[PDB]
């Protein structure tokens, strides 16, 4: 698994690989590591794919709830912070997540990751899973804040596609979000075979 | 139970037309040790269900209890409805299920036979929870060594009548007392007919040791 | 450690050593191993030290409470039934090894009680890491019914035996004898060791030592 | 005293425009040994869903009733029957409810969407799921799946008409892999079990594989 | 009074006043018929509107595909009841993989209305049902009470003015083991129409039916299902 | 006067005015008869039917409690079904702990304790039902035991509980059932049952019969079809004659 | 009084403390449910009880879920607890079938509440009193647009068109009057302000009255103040 | 250890050896573990002493009061089943074999076995204990039906004395109870009273 | 059943918790009892009469030991004063247990009366119906407390309780020395048994107890014999 995800001028990127293993046996090729918890706040997955799953869903329950309670949607670093606190409980037990909560709140834009071993850290770009290296050595080599909308989108294609021809447990196809103000907004899914056409010639 | 004490060795089951025959080794081992060799691992459920059992004896005790105080609860009743013998092996299914999955098994592997409507039934449940129905069943070492005799038949003959299915678990009993090292030649065979359940006390196998003098 | 007791004629005599170790150290040079029950009942403890004294205390305070109750002298039996379902509840992680005796209604009783709960009524006990040689003065000199002196050197020598063949036990020999008469509670009974002569001085005197900082708070007094 | 034992067995499912197929081995195996070879792994839940569990058979039987339970429970207070869809999303909470004794079961649940078109939902025995086109599981699932992917998904074909999968040709293909799978996997074989959802309902095949 | 307010107080005649007004909340309901023949257990019941825009209330609930209840009284207590019939038909096959016996199930509802009846501060269930059931004894219709006290009944008859439908059900009760299931719904309708009042007529919105037996699971009909049913009624004196 | 409100308040001449009512209400119940002759016991229950529209056999007033303990009842219907549920809990774990059937004097006291820890209490109310426990075994014979709702559980040869008792306390005195047999016990139960049964005020009546003893091996079960209709057909001679 | 328990019948086979209840729902601002095919609309009178308070801060329309609402009437605040409780219910039933709540279930799991209150084995937490609030749930689900009331007693059914509190009785007169199955959305808005205006006693204005909607294409929709003032203007 | 118990027609006999050993060292030479649980009910211990101590103790209780409910005499085979719940249901942490032997009006002399495990089982005679092993032969060579009292307490003493000669974790003296109708009586062979087996030589 | 959660003793307009004045009416009916603080020791002195002479008059004694150094009496109901008893003595294990330091009078009674406390304030229970006197001897002194139904207690130098307590109480200030020694102590409190005494006074009709250095004993027939021998 390869998922990043970065804060820029015009809001925040969010890409991921689409592959499943079992082992060393390649379970799935079409996951979907991309959580959709509302129209502005948005979750990816990393690790376990029933663990991320199954509390990313409590996490859009719980925000939910709240929404209907306070008449406004939860912050990002409120949500985080739920989702922190949930998988704090069962530290030391096995669960196995890394996740990026990405969205757009009264504060701006807003990126956390909140992983099953405690940390939780806001930041301006993040990368998680076993692909995770490769990615942080391409996106930090073509980062910046003031990218434009198509060359941020580029640098999460690149940076996932390097990953996935590195990493053994990483491919499929590259899926792409952009949380802009008004909301998510699904960019695209461009399988790794036909960007590795686009990239070599 | 961690830890088996006293245990039975092979059960046999087969079904027969209009009927179901059980056969159980009277032996309870204590490691290699043949402590107890006059118990009965048969027990009749009701009128349409008996029931044998390998593995740890007092755990067959402690169901076979348990198991009498539930037909003896519903008899009590008297509403015209009886446990039949797929729902003996459902609760017992349910009950090796359930101490399992608390790490406290049950260490029995047991045979169900019954017959009701005209229907023979024959069940087995092992200390896991893992259930089903075959035409014909052994336990521990008959699996290895009974069991390929009966399906062999069985295969070229689905359907048996009781002196056949009687003469095929005495083979079965006999080779199970030449290569089973916790075997013992005294036995007893039940049978479920829609007379009812019928327990023949102790046999024994007839044995040749001809290949005794075959050696060199 | 090295505890004893024996049946004589007319009631029971009881006996420790006075040594505590921690490890191969010397912790107590007069450790006292025999503790109060009642009046007419003594127990000796070896094994873990706090919880000897705690089941002992415990069973003391709860004896006392039947004996109020009842207004009757408490029986040996009783104190032997209290510590053992007490130790077989703990399943042997209270580590009391305990010799119990006593004069009852009933007249003299010894029990031998083992960590884990079992008791066995014994004419004759020995309890701790020194008891195997206690027991082979015993077996090689007890005799029963015996009178009240030579209970007394018996087990004297018994707790001797254990003090100078058993590293774990040391020092003095306490003796506890017990009958519906009276009770000898004798610390020490025989002192067979004792620290050498000092042949030097190595006293400091004053100003030996040199001091950083002082402080003298005086204390008000009634 | 391990509670686990692996019994074998091989369920497939494919997804057609208006069919849903769920396959089986018949084989009850354990250790080296036959339990028995009439032990079908696919269950009806309703007339429009199938479900197949293989793996440890205390885990799947326990498994099978308790959904059984939920369905009927879920009739009793909504008034209606559970979609496919929903199935999936209670058999994930299911098994994820044992997330620290785990149910040891493969489930692959077949059947038809509202829309009464074929869907396929894969599951891990801790509930993570996803919706296929087809899947296999168990025993011979690694042997099954990619062949499905060359001929389902027309994997590494070029110059091929992607068509859509015909029941007829659906039938031949999920009957040729369990063949195929029989030779090799030995947990796999006696007989193929093939259930067929359609909008008329549950249709249902045996077919004989070998039986060394 | 004073003897008239707790179900654990005795009255000086025998008598415990809650129970009996737990009667009285039964005998407030509307009507519900219960009968059967040798094959089939039927329950016609006749639903109230509270206001004629809104739907008549059900009153007739699955329990398992061989038991289906109908309900007189508080409806509150008529789910608690029927969810805990739910649960216990759900442990018979979960744990027996068989249906449960509807006598069975009868004498558990049984013990559970009958513990609150003697504990202070408890009440009795306030809801009457009549519970038709198949099982390997044949259909059944069971009455069940307020008092804990059941009854295995040819036909039964509850709720407000169930008197003229029992009558009926009296009179006619020699005809219903050799009907088929047709007849034996008109039967039970004829029954049900005793209890209505002059201005008042059975139609498809207040009727609601419940069959069970051999080769048919507990199915109800609601709405223009029932007008198969109302076709062959005659027209009342 | 308020004295009679809780089974936990003594009135001021030591009474508990619950547990009586309670008695009134088992008095205000059709009669049972249970018989101890020679070769075991007999019980014998006036079951009112109070309409047609019943099944034959609804609301039995036999149990069985064990199977070689029979129990029949008088009261609050629902009171004694819980009553016969406690009894049998009572020898399913008598049976479970001693690996023996419980003897019917050891269950008689065992229900009678359950029964009086609810005449103590303001908490709960005193059970309004009397009951009969009979049995018959090769060791102990035939016992039939009677408990009441204040708890009180002694042994009888003969035992009428029911809103006539009186009358059929005086037709039971009547007989010599220590030197009779089952067969002839029967028959004279219906025929009792049949005189003091109140034809105007109580209607139709169903005759429950049962019986525990030698001839059926120490197993107590309804008394079998044909030996009924002749118990009847012989208690309606009696009492046209 | 405490002269009897909470769980006492009367005579009449009814239990007190769930009519007198509803007698206290008979007190509660009016509320109006109509049920259409193009979906449902409440309506509910505000009661300003003075000019300074805020009437945005009186809610009696609240959102259960996006195609579910609740108008409710009576003692308010007891409301909180079961509309905690149907919010709850449909994300649970959300998590766990990945699919909507129809608004029935969601009916049936609040009306499991209103009879579990008790004194005595009780444990803490436990209710000692019926809730005083009646409940219209409108709602769009598989079925269409769906109107549910439900009240003390734990009762809950199906309704065209309802009207709860204490106005009710003039106001379902009127309903019956002018509800016809056909009628669409424009026209039970009106028709429902219209009988508010007349069973009102302040003068109907867009500030001391609620009306939301459910559509089968719209979410849960409270009207806003111009869009009241629109629909009050053709009046 | 090495215990052992017979029936006879009208009662039985039961025998112990009387070593109580922790690893090698014998604690106690004269042990009694012969434990009258009722007037005519005894048990045989073997395994951990506080085991058996404690469950003796606890079924000796509560068949004394179940006794005095039921006002008769205990049947043998209630103790036996006492004592079986108790060895059953705590078979995880108890390491108790018990042989329960008595007399009662009903079923005249009875041996059961309740060995490691908790099973229970009914038998002419029972051996038990670590020295048992060295006596199945023997015992099963030597037995046979209608031994009379006094038969069956030479079988005992000769069993035992064999179990002690071979067993490390056996010796001391052998104690004796035969249980009838008329009652308990005890005696212990020692020295030259326990049988003698001259040991081979040459 | 579970016991009642409202306590049955409550406040009255006037403030004042009735039940309670009505136990220590109870009290008020109680056989008389005395007790003298003298100088070296405490005596506790009450009135035993028996009903009649089948009743084994020792069997059942109305002064007990608390500790080998506490002894008690009361005036009021015996059972709740055994219930008392047991009470007392648990605590004082429980304190030596502790502290391996037999507990001060002190103390012990403040325990007891924080019991006494509990029940005038506990759910659904009475208050008790008795008063209390407490000796005792510790750091070589001694000690003499009375403890109300009420849960307060108070230290005095002598006091009594019971039927005809106020006259005792007048005769004790009358009698009553500091300087005086504890046989005088028991010749005074015999007296003042006497003074609301029916009928003649043998050793078996009243029970003595004394606490001194060496500890609480109740005293013997014979030695009440000789002290009422020397009061005549
Ligand atoms: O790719 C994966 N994560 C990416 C995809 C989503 C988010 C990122 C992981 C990578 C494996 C590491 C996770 O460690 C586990 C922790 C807990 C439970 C299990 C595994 C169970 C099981 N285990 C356990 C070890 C052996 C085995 O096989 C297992 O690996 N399950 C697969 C399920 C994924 N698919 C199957 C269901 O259908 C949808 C996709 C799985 O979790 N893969």
């Amino acid at each position: 698994t390869t998922t990043l995800a970065f804060k820029f001028r015009h809001g925040v990127i969010v890409a991921a690989d689409s592959r499943a293993t079992a082992g060393a046996y390649i379970a799935s090729q079409t996951v979907k590591k991309v959580i959709e918890i509302n129209p502005y706040l948005l979750g990816t997955m990393a690790g376990g794919a029933a663990d991320c799953s199954f509390w990313e869903r409590l996490l859009a329950r719980q925000c939910r709830i709240y929404e209907l309670r306070n008449k406004e949607r939860i912050s990002v670093a409120a949500a985080s912070k739920l989702l922190a606190n949930m998988v704090y409980q069962y530290k030391g037990m096995g669960l196995s997540m890394g996740t990026m909560i990405c969205g757009w709140d009264k504060r701006g834009p807003g990126l956390y990751y909140v992983d099953s071993e405690g940390n939780r850290i806001s930041g301006a770009t993040f990368s998680v899973g076993s692909g995770s290296v490769y990615a942080y050595g391409v996106m930090d080599r073509g980062y910046s804040y003031d990218l434009e909308v198509e060359q941020a989108y580029d640098l999460a294609r690149r940076a996932i596609y390097q990953a996935t021809y590195r990493d053994a447990y990483s491919g499929g196809a590259v899926n792409l979000y952009h949380v802009r103000e008004d909301g998510w907004i699904r960019v695209s899914s461009d399988n790794v075979a036909d960007l590795h056409e686009k990239y070599s010639g | 139970t961690q830890n088996p004490m006293v245990t039975g060795t092979s059960v046999l089951g087969v079904k027969f037309e209009g009927g179901v025959v059980i056969a159980a080794d009277m032996l309870g081992s204590y490691g290699s040790l043949a402590r107890f060799r006059n118990i009965s691992r048969i027990m009749r459920v009701n009128n349409s269900t008996m029931l044998g059992a390998s593995g740890d004896y007092a755990d067959f005790q402690y169901l076979k209890q348990v198991l009498g105080q539930m037909v003896i609860d519903e008899e009590l009743l008297g509403d015209g409805h009886s446990y039949s013998p797929r729902a003996i092996h459902s609760w017992l299914t349910r009950a090796m299920y359930s101490r399992r999955s608390k790490m406290n098994p049950l260490w029995n592997t047991m045979v169900i036979g019954g017959y009701a409507d005209g229907e023979s039934f024959l069940g087995y449940v092992d200390m896991l929870g893992v259930a089903y129905e075959a035409p014909s069943l052994a336990t521990g070492y008959g699996a290895y060594l009974a069991q390929p005799l009966l399906r062999e038949v069985l295969e070229k003959q689905p359907v048996l009548s009781q002196t056949e299915a009687r003469d095929l678990v005495e083979r079965c009993m006999r080779v199970l007392y030449y290569r089973d090292a916790r075997s013992y030649n005294r036995f007893q065979i039940a049978t479920v007919t829609e007379k009812g359940v019928e327990i023949e006390g102790p046999l024994s196998t007839e044995t040749n040791w001809d290949i005794a003098h075959m050696i060199s | 450690t090295t505890i004893a007791g024996v049946v004589y004629k007319d009631g029971i005599v009881l006996g420790a050593d006075t040594r505590a170790t921690e490890g191969m150290v010397v912790a107590d040079k007069n450790c006292s191993k025999i503790h109060f029950i009642s009046p007419n009942i003594y127990c000796c403890g070896a094994g873990t030290a706090a919880d000897t004294d705690m089941t002992t205390q415990l069973i003391s305070s709860n004896l006392e409470l039947h004996s109020l109750s009842t207004g009757r002298l408490p029986r040996v039996v009783t104190a032997n039934r209290m510590l053992k379902q007490m130790l077989f509840r703990y399943q042997g992680y209270i580590g009391a090894a305990l010799v119990l005796g006593g004069v009852d209604v009933t007249g003299p009783h010894l029990y031998s009680i083992y960590p884990h709960g079992s008791t066995d009524k014994l004419p004759y006990v020995t309890m701790g890491s020194g008891s195997l040689a206690a027991m082979a003065v015993f077996e090689d000199k007890f005799r029963p019914d015996m009178e009240e002196e030579e209970a007394k050197n018996l087990v004297s020598e018994a707790i001797a035996a254990g003090i100078f063949n058993d590293l774990g036990s040391g020092s003095n020999i306490d003796l506890c004898v017990i009958s519906k008469n009276k009770l000898d509670f004798l610390r020490p009974y025989t002192v067979p060791n004792k620290k050498g002569t000092r042949l030097g001085r190595y006293r400091c005197e004053k100003g030996t030592t040199a001091v950083l900082t002082e402080k003298i708070t005086p204390l008000e007094i009634e | 005293f391990s509670p686990y034992v692996f019994n074998g067995g091989t369920i497939l499912a494919i997804a057609g425009e208006d069919f849903a197929i769920v396959a089986s081995d018949t084989r009850l195996s354990e250790g080296f040994s036959i339990h028995t070879r009439d032990s079908p792994k696919c269950y009806k839940l309703t007339d429009k869903t199938v479900i197949g569990c293989s793996g440890f058979h205390g885990d799947c039987l326990t498994l099978t009733k308790i959904i059984e339970a939920r369905l009927k429970m879920y009739k009793h207070s909504n008034n209606k029957a559970m979609t496919t869809g929903a199935i999936a999303a209670m058999l994930s909470t299911i098994l994820y409810s044992r997330r620290f004794f785990p149910y040891y079961v493969y489930n692959i649940i077949g059947g038809l969407d509202e829309e009464g078109k074929g869907a396929v939902y894969s599951f891990d025995p801790v509930g993570s799921y996803q919706r296929d086109s087809f899947k296999a599981g168990g025993s011979a699932s690694a042997m099954l799946q990619p062949l499905l992917d060359n001929q389902v998904g027309f994997k590494n074909m070029q110059n091929v008409e992607h068509v859509p999968l015909s029941l007829d040709r659906a039938m031949r293909l999920v009957k040729d892999v369990f063949i195929s799978a029989a030779e090799r996997d030995v947990y796999t074989g006696d007989a193929l079990r093939i259930c067929i959802v359609t909008k008329e309902g549950i249709r249902e095949e045996t077919v004989s594989l070998r039986k060394d | 009074n004073q003897y008239d307010n707790d179900v654990t107080v005795w009255s000086p005649q025998g008598r415990i006043h809650q129970i009996e007004y737990a009667m009285e909340a039964v005998k407030q309901g509307s009507a519900t018929v219960g009968l059967k023949s040798k094959t089939h257990a039927v329950l016609v019941a006749l639903k109230r509107a509270q206001s004629e825009l809104a739907a008549h209330q059900k009153k007739i609930l699955h329990v398992d595909n061989h038991i289906g209840i109908s309900i007189a009284g508080l409806t509150a207590d008529a789910r608690l009841l029927c969810n805990f019939m739910r649960q216990e038909c759900l442990d018979s096959r979960f744990v027996f993989d068989r249906p449960l016996p509807v006598s069975r199930l009868v004498s558990l509802i049984g013990s559970k209305t009958q513990i609150p009846t003697q504990r202070y501060g408890r009440r009795p269930y306030g809801v009457g049902l009549l519970i038709a059931g198949y099982d390997d004894m044949g259909p059944h219709i069971f009455q069940t009470c307020p008092s804990a006290n059941y009854f295995d009944c040819r036909a039964m008859s509850i709720g407000a003015r169930s008197q003229s439908a029992r009558t009926y059900l009296e009179r006619h009760m020699s005809e219903f083991m050799e009907c088929n299931l047709n007849e034996l719904v008109k039967h039970g309708l004829r029954a049900l129409r005793e209890t209505l009042p002059a201005e008042q007529d059975l139609t498809t919105k207040n009727v609601s039916i419940g069959i069970v037996g051999k080769d048919l699971e507990f199915t109800i009909y609601d709405d223009d299902d029932v007008s198969p049913f109302l076709e062959g009624l005659e027209e009342r004196p | 006067t308020g004295y009679d409100l809780s089974a936990s308040t003594f009135s001021p001449d030591g009474r508990v005015f619950q547990v009586e009512y309670a008695m009134k209400a088992v008095e205000n119940s059709s009669t049972a008869i249970g018989i101890r002759c020679k070769d075991g016991v007999v019980f014998g229950v006036e079951k009112l039917v109070l309409s047609k529209l019943y099944e034959e056999g609804s609301n039995k007033r036999l149990f069985n409690v064990d199977r070689h303990v029979g129990m029949a009842v008088a009261g609050l219907l629902a009171d004694a079904r819980s009553l016969a549920d406690i009894a049998r809990e009572e020898a399913s774990n008598f049976r479970s702990n001693f690996g023996y059937n419980i003897p019917l004097k050891h269950l008689a006291d065992r229900v009678a304790m359950y029964v009086h820890a609810y005449t103590l209490y303001s908490a709960v109310r005193p059970f309004g039902c009397s009951f009969m426990l009979g049995s018959y075994s090769v060791n102990d014979g035939a016992q039939l035991y009677m408990i009441d709702p204040s708890g009180v559980s002694y042994g009888y040869w003969g035992c009428a509980i029911g809103k006539a008792r009186q009358a059929a306390k005086t037709e039971i005195e009547k007989l010599q059932m220590k030197e009779m047999t089952c067969r002839d016990i029967v028959k004279e139960v219906a025929k009792i049952i049949y005189i003091v049964h109140d034809e105007v005020k109580d209607k139709a009546f169903e005759l429950e019969l049962s019986w525990v003893g030698e001839l059926t091996n120490g197993r107590h079960e309804i008394v079998p079809k044909d030996i009924r209709e002749e118990a009847e057909k012989y208690a309606k001679e009696s009492l046209k004659e | 009084e405490y002269d009897r328990g909470v769980n006492t019948f009367s005579p009449e086979g009814r239990l007190f403390q769930v009519e007198y209840a509803i007698e206290a729902i008979k007190l509660g601002s009016t509320a109006i449910g109509i049920q259409t095919s193009e979906g449902v609309c409440l309506a509910v009178e505000k009661r300003i009880t003075s000019p300074l308070m805020e009437p945005s801060s009186i809610e009696k329309i609240v959102e259960i879920d996006a195609h579910i609402g609740c108008a409710m009437s009576g003692l308010i605040a007891d409301a909180k607890t079961l509309i905690d409780k149907a919010r709850v219910e449909t994300q649970n039933h959300w998590f766990t079938y990945n699919e909507t709540m129809t608004v029935e279930s969601v009916t049936q799991a609040v009306s499991n509440l209103a009879l579990q209150f008790g004194e005595e084995d009780a444990d803490p937490g436990a209710m000692s009193r019926p809730f005083g609030v009646a409940l219209l749930f409108g709602g769009v689900d598989e079925k269409g647009p769906q109107l549910f009331h439900m009240d003390p007693s734990g009762t809950f059914v199906q309704c065209d068109a309802r009207a709860i509190g204490s106005a009710s009785e003039g106001a379902q007169s009127s309903l019956q009057e002018v509800y016809h199955k056909s009628m669409t959305l424009k026209e039970a808005i009106k028709s429902s302000l219209i009988i508010l205006k007349q069973v009102m006693e302040e003068k109907l204005n867009a500030t001391n009255i609620e009306l939301a909607t459910v559509q089968p294409g719209q979410n849960f929709h409270m009207f806003t103040k111009e869009e009241l003032e629109e629909v009050i203007k053709d009046i | 250890t090495t215990i052992m118990a017979v029936q006879f027609d009208g009662g039985v006999v039961l025998g112990a050896d009387s070593r109580t050993t922790t690893g090698s060292y014998i604690a106690n030479r004269v042990t009694d573990k012969l434990t009258p649980i009722h007037d005519r009910i005894f048990c045989c211990r073997s395994g951990s002493a506080a085991d058996t101590q404690a469950v003796a103790d606890a079924v000796t209780y509560q068949l004394g009061f179940h006794s005095i409910e039921l006002n008769e005499p205990p049947l043998v085979h209630t103790a036996a089943s006492l004592f079986k719940e108790m060895c059953y249901r705590y078979r995880e942490d108890l390491m108790a074999g018990i042989i329960i032997a008595g007399w009662d009006p009903q079923e005249g002399g009875q041996v059961y076995s309740v060995p490691m495990g908790g099973m229970m089982v009914r038998q002419s005679f029972a051996i038990g204990g670590s020295g048992s092993s060295y006596i199945y032969g023997y015992v099963d060579a030597t037995y046979r039906e209608g031994m009379t009292k006094e038969e069956c307490l030479q079988f005992t003493a000769n069993a035992l004395a064999l179990a002690m000669e071979r067993d490390g974790s056996s010796g001391g003296v052998i104690r004796l109870a035969a249980i009838a109708e008329s009652g308990v009586e005890r005696q212990v062979l020692l020295g030259d009273q326990i049988p003698k087996f001259a040991v081979a030589t040459l | 059943e579970r016991g009642y959660s409202f306590s049955l003793t409550t406040f009255s307009p006037s403030g004042k918790l009735v039940q309670i004045e009505y136990a220590l009416a109870a009290v008020a009916g109680g056989a008389p009892s005395v007790g003298i603080k003298a100088a070296n020791g405490v005596v506790l002195a009450t009135e035993k009469k028996q009903k009649s002479i089948l009743y084994d008059e020792r069997s059942v004694h109305k002064v007990e030991p608390i500790t080998k150094h506490i002894g008690l009496v009361y005036s009021g109901m015996g059972p709740d004063y055994r219930v008392l008893v047991h009470r007392a003595r648990k605590l004082a294990q429980q304190y030596y247990l502790v502290y391996q330091e037999p507990i001060p009078t002190a103390q012990l009674v403040q325990r007891v009366a924080s019991v006494m406390q509990e029940y005038t304030q506990s759910g659904g229970v009475r208050p008790f119906g008795v008063s209390l006197l407490i000796c005792g001897w510790n750091e070589g002194r001694p000690y003499l407390f009375q403890s109300d139904p009420s849960g307060a207690y108070f230290a005095w130098k002598a006091t009594a309780m019971g039927k005809n307590y106020v006259n005792g109480k007048t005769f004790l200030e009358k009698r009553y020395n500091e300087d005086l020694e504890l046989e005088d102590a028991i010749h005074t409190a015999i007296l003042t048994l006497k003074e609301s005494f029916e009928g003649q006074m043998t050793e078996d009709n009243i029970e003595v107890g004394i606490c001194n250095e060496a500890g609480f004993r109740r005293l013997t027939p014979t030695e009440v014999k000789d002290y009422l021998a020397a009061i005549a």
